[PDB]
């Protein structure tokens, strides 16, 4: 949890920018406003709420499989 | 779980990919039912092909658990319907959507792992005869998917 | 001069300009630079079956206005 902790997290804002990544692929719902977005080490983002629980199971990234500890 | 499996059932109704049809038997949407368009141009081609599926309880933490309900003769998937498949154990990711799943499946039919078979008297076959391998498999097709 | 579409792993769908004598393997670098996915890990599936690297879009039959699908890479056992 301390690990998954110090990876970069940002609460999405839809005006100020706008990202390739509009969803959480492991909700399959979009982001929305304020939300706490995590991002990995290769660039792809999530729910913190979702890719988190996934990182405790898991090292990997959902999308391309890149080690998130890295 | 329920709110992704609905969202993957919203996923399908939007945007169907063209061999696959996959949805809730009853109103229970833990357990799925769905059909695979045998590939043309391969042993299973104009074959249909059914499967069950059962989603976890921890779904999407957990792959969908898969298996074909039509008899089909392949090294991977055995006379139970079990699929051997990395995807569907340790390999699996959320990213992976039961149509993405079941496109998966399908790629897998032709594209076979003889050297860690599930079934290895097919896999036998499949690596030193191919045409044998190829005429069994169109007839399992023709006698259960047809 | 053609276009195919793609749908990916990120929930979405996108469109690549190619040609027939385009190789998979340049595909799978196109989506790469547009998903950040490493060829390694996409597997790309039309009509049902798997694309290999060292073939083309021509060695397929894929047409302009084709619908290829990204999944993940895969290996039966
Ligand atoms: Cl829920
Ligand atoms: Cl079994
Ligand atoms: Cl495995
Ligand atoms: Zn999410
Ligand atoms: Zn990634």
């Amino acid at each position: 949890k301390a690990d998954i902790e110090q990876l970069p997290s940002y609460r999405f804002n839809p005006n100020n920018h706008q990202s390739e990544q509009t969803l959480c692929v492991v909700c399959m719902c979009d982001f929305e406003s304020r939300q706490l977005l995590r991002v990995l080490p290769c660039n792809h983002e999530f729910h913190a709420k979702c890719v988190d629980k996934w990182l405790k199971a898991n090292r990997t990234c959902p999308i391309c499989r890149a080690d998130a500890s890295e | 779980a329920l709110k992704r499996i609905h969202k993957e059932l919203n996923d399908l109704a939007r945007d169907p990919p063209a061999q696959c049809r996959a949805g809730p038997v009853g109103d229970d949407m833990f357990h799925w039912q769905a059909t695979i368009m045998g590939p043309n141009d391969s042993p299973y081609q104009g074959g249909v092909f059914f499967l069950t599926i059962h989603f976890p309880t921890d779904y999407p933490f957990k792959p969908p658990k898969v298996a074909f309900t039509t008899r089909i003769y392949h090294p991977n998937i055995n006379s139970n319907g079990s699929i051997k498949l990395d995807i569907l154990r340790s390999q699996w990711s959320p990213a992976l959507t039961i149509s993405k799943v079941l496109l998966s499946i399908c790629s897998l039919l032709c594209d076979p792992n003889p050297d860690d078979p599930l079934v290895p008297e097919i896999a036998r076959i499949y690596k030193t005869d191919r045409e044998k391998y190829n005429r069994i498999a169109r007839e399992w097709t023709q006698k259960y998917a047809m | 001069s053609m276009q195919i579409f793609v749908k990916t792993l990120t929930g979405k769908t996108i469109t690549l300009e190619v040609e027939p004598s385009d190789t998979i393997e340049n595909v799978k670098a196109k989506i790469q630079d547009k998903e950040g996915i490493p060829p390694d890990q996409q597997r790309l599936i039309f009509a049902g079956k798997q694309l290999e690297d060292g073939r083309t879009l021509s060695d397929y039959n894929i047409q302009k206005e084709s619908t290829l699908h990204l999944v993940l890479r895969l290996r039966g056992g």
